[PDB]
Parts: C-alpha cells; sequence; structure tokens
C-alpha cells in the first residue's frame, strides 16, 4: 500500500482493501487471461493496468475483442491512406458508372 | 465463513454479488463475497452457483440471493457492515428454507 | 507523478487529448506532406 | 492537369476531404 | 476546393483519365 | 461506335455528367 | 449530348458490349 | 511528420483502436 501510494500507481489504492492476488504478465494477452477467469465466475478480476493503462474489468473486455498490435498498426496505413485511395476511387467512379449503365441495358436484352 | 458452513447452504439456489471496486465504501460486500466463495460454503451445495458482478460506474454495491422457498433476498451493503450481512444472511435464509 | 482514473460504460464519451492534437496535426499538412507522411509510416510498419 | 495536381497538392487534409465529399456529390 | 472542381469540370475526358493517371502516379 | 468513343472523349466532364444523368433516367 | 444518346439507343447488344470494351480500353 | 509516427508509436493498443476508428469515421 505505501509503495503504491507513493507509486505513479496510486489510483489502484481503493482496489487492495480487501484481500487480493496480483496477476503479473509480460508481454501480455488479455483475451487469453479472461478465458481462464470465465471459467470460475466467483473469482472476479477488479482493476488493472495494461501497456500503461489503467482499466476496470469492462476495459478488460475491450482490449480483449481488440486484435493484435500488428494488425492495428497495419489497419492504421489503410485508414490514414484512405483519403487518397478515395479521390482515385472517387475520380475513377465516374467512367465506371458509364460501364455500369450500358451493361445495365445490355441485362435488359 | 465458518457460521455459513455449519448451516449447510443447500437451500440457496443463485448468489450474486454486483459492486463497484473503485468506490471507498465496497469493502464490507467484498468480504462477503470470499466469506460465500469460500470452499467449504461453495462445496455443502453443488447446485448453487455464485457470480460475481463487476462495475465501474454502478456506484451502488448490492448483494442478491434467490432460494428455494420461492424467497429472494436482497441486502444493499452501502453502510452495512460484513458480519451483520452475514448475520441477516444467516438467520433469514437459514430459518426459512 | 500519476496515472489515469479510468472512466468506465455508463458514461465515458470522452476521448483522449492526443489522437485528436495527432489528427489535428494531420489535418493542417499539405498532401505531399500527407504523401510523405504516408510513405514514413509505410515503411516503418 | 498539371496545375491541379499541384494545386490538390497544396490543400490541407480537412480541404481534399471536403473536396472528395463534394465530388461524390456531385459525380 | 470549388475553384479545383470548377478547373476539373472543364477538362474533357481523355485529359481527366490523364488526371487519374498522373495521380495514380504519383500518390498511388 | 469508334466516331461515338471520339465525341464521347472530347466531352468536357459536365457534358459527360449530362450524358450519363441523361442515360441513367433511362 | 442528344445526338450521342441517339446513337447510343440505336445500337444492339453487341456493338453496345463492344463500345464498353473500347471504353474500358481507352480509359 | 516525425512526432506524428513517435506519438504514434507511443500510443497502447487502446489509443491506436481509437485513433483507427475517429480515422475511420472522419474520412
Amino acid at each position: 500500500k505505501p509503495f503504491l501510494e507513493e507509486s505513479k500507481y496510486q489510483n489502484l489504492l481503493p482496489l487492495f482493501v480487501g484481500h487480493n492476488l496480483l496477476l503479473v504478465s509480460e508481454e501480455p494477452k488479455v483475451k487469453e487471461m479472461v478465458r481462464i477467469l470465465k471459467g470460475i465466475p466467483f473469482l472476479p478480476l477488479l482493476g488493472g493496468c495494461i501497456d500503461d493503462t489503467i482499466l476496470s474489468r469492462q476495459g478488460f473486455i475491450n482490449y480483449s475483442k481488440l486484435p493484435s498490435l500488428a494488425l492495428v498498426q497495419g489497419e492504421l496505413v489503410g485508414g490514414l491512406t484512405f483519403l487518397t485511395a478515395q479521390t482515385y476511387s472517387m475520380l475513377q467512379h465516374q467512367p465506371r458508372q458509364l460501364t455500369a449503365l450500358l451493361d445495365q441495358y445490355v441485362k435488359q436484352q | 465463513a465458518a457460521a455459513l458452513a455449519r448451516l449447510g447452504l443447500r437451500a440457496v439456489k443463485q448468489v450474486r454479488v454486483q459492486f463497484c471496486p473503485f468506490e471507498k465504501n465496497v469493502e464490507s460486500t467484498r468480504t462477503f463475497l470470499q466469506a460465500v466463495s469460500s470452499e467449504k460454503v461453495r462445496c455443502t451445495n453443488l447446485n448453487c452457483s455464485v457470480i460475481a458482478d463487476v462495475r465501474h460506474d454502478g456506484s451502488e454495491p448490492c448483494v442478491d440471493v434467490l432460494f428455494g422457498d420461492g424467497h429472494r433476498l436482497i441486502m444493499r451493503g452501502a453502510h452495512l457492515t460484513a458480519q451483520e450481512m452475514l448475520t441477516a444472511f444467516a438467520s433469514h435464509i437459514q430459518a426459512r428454507g | 507523478e500519476a496515472l489515469a482514473g479510468a472512466p468506465l460504460d455508463n458514461a465515458p464519451k470522452e476521448y483522449p487529448p492526443k489522437i485528436q492534437q495527432l489528427v489535428q496535426d494531420i489535418a493542417s499538412l499539405t498532401l505531399l506532406e500527407i504523401s510523405d507522411l504516408n510513405e514514413l509510416l509505410k515503411k516503418t510498419l
């Protein structure tokens, strides 16, 4: 307790007032930790910090459903280049309307 | 946790405990949780499930217990002490069942 | 120092300051620095 | 065609976003 | 933004396709 | 068909917008 | 652009499929 | 450009995910 109140982590002080167990994870995967806690209903996960992010149980549920940092950093570049991909897709959508229309007329007969 | 074991919990259906870890007043309800979760009380009957509901926002800790009298006992620990909850639990859920 | 206070489910509408100043510094760039940005992110990741 | 790419290259991200939305609304 | 839509609106079809070609060349 | 692609290629963007707008109303 | 709508409405299905192939090829 | 990539490399998984969803909504 005193170590934690003098720590940068002091917001966890209300958590340790009762009995407790500290779950330590190096190179974490949270969904895997939640998997086992799911098996036992009376064994609650309360607070925590995942990579400097202080969370309640719901924050752990949120971090769990999340893909890996590799996949997220992978979709980041597509979400950022979406503006250029969309300027080109919309500038090239003008010639594809003609194709879709004429093929829509060849579809009728 | 012992006085619950001596009392033969098998008359109970389902026990849930809804509490909010980051509140200052929740120590009592927690003590109750670890008193009902113990191996003695847990193994007195296997027909009873013990569920821990953990939320940050709910702001009001609560204990709900159903049993086969068709009875529903809900004690909201706010200002209630641990052994007051467990005494209330004992005389309420044993004398009726 | 101290860390975050962990807002949660019933009410959290609040997004970080960092993401916002990042999308602001992103939005203030001309498209040559946007293509430069895109290349420098494509290479590292 | 060159002055259009050079004038598109001088716009901030917000403005090419609004530009893409106008290009979607019009065409 | 509006000057650009006006200037692209006056280009013939081969020139808007040269525009898309040059934009896919530069930005890709 | 060739004179048609030449006459479509000589159209400025507003006239192809009105051409496709009048072809969409079928 | 009206004589072109008449020219396209007077074309058969094979001439419009060929029109499509050549208009996808040109651009 | 560099401060942005450093502040992107500094973010946890949750915050890069919020960033990705706000960049999916805005753009």
